[PDB]
């Protein structure tokens, strides 16, 4: 004799697409922070990209 | 679809909020005065409200 028997199988298939901005996080809101964000470089557009 | 920036809406004026007292502190007498104690035994000038 044989029985039939349904299994649950749970998987993730994806996450949240989550997105930060430099100029709102590192800089809160301000100038002089901006002016010395830009002065750093291209990190914020790597961050962007990844 | 690409991101760019975000939509940043600028402050209009700037409201300025200190208390309405017109009280000049004693800074004179503080700076300079006929005697002022020596190191061994100084003064603590509580200034307050002004
Ligand atoms: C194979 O197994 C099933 C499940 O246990 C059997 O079905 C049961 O059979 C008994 C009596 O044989 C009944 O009292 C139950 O109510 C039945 N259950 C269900 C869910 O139908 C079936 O008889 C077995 N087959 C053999 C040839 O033994
Ligand atoms: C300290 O000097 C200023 C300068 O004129 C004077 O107005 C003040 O009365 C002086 N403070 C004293 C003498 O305690």
């Amino acid at each position: 004799n044989f029985t039939i028997s349904v299994t649950t199988e749970i998987l993730p298939v994806s996450m949240t697409k989550t997105s930060v901005d430099c100029t709102m996080y590192i800089c809160g809101d301000s100038t002089e922070c901006s002016n010395l964000l830009l002065q750093y470089g291209s990190f914020c557009t790597q961050l962007n990209r990844a | 679809i690409y991101q760019t920036s975000n939509f940043r809406v600028q402050p209009t004026e700037s409201i300025v909020r200190f208390p309405n007292i017109t009280n000049l502190c004693p800074f004179g007498e503080v700076f300079n005065a006929t005697r002022f104690a020596s190191v061994y035994a100084w003064n603590r000038k509580r200034i307050s409200n002004c």
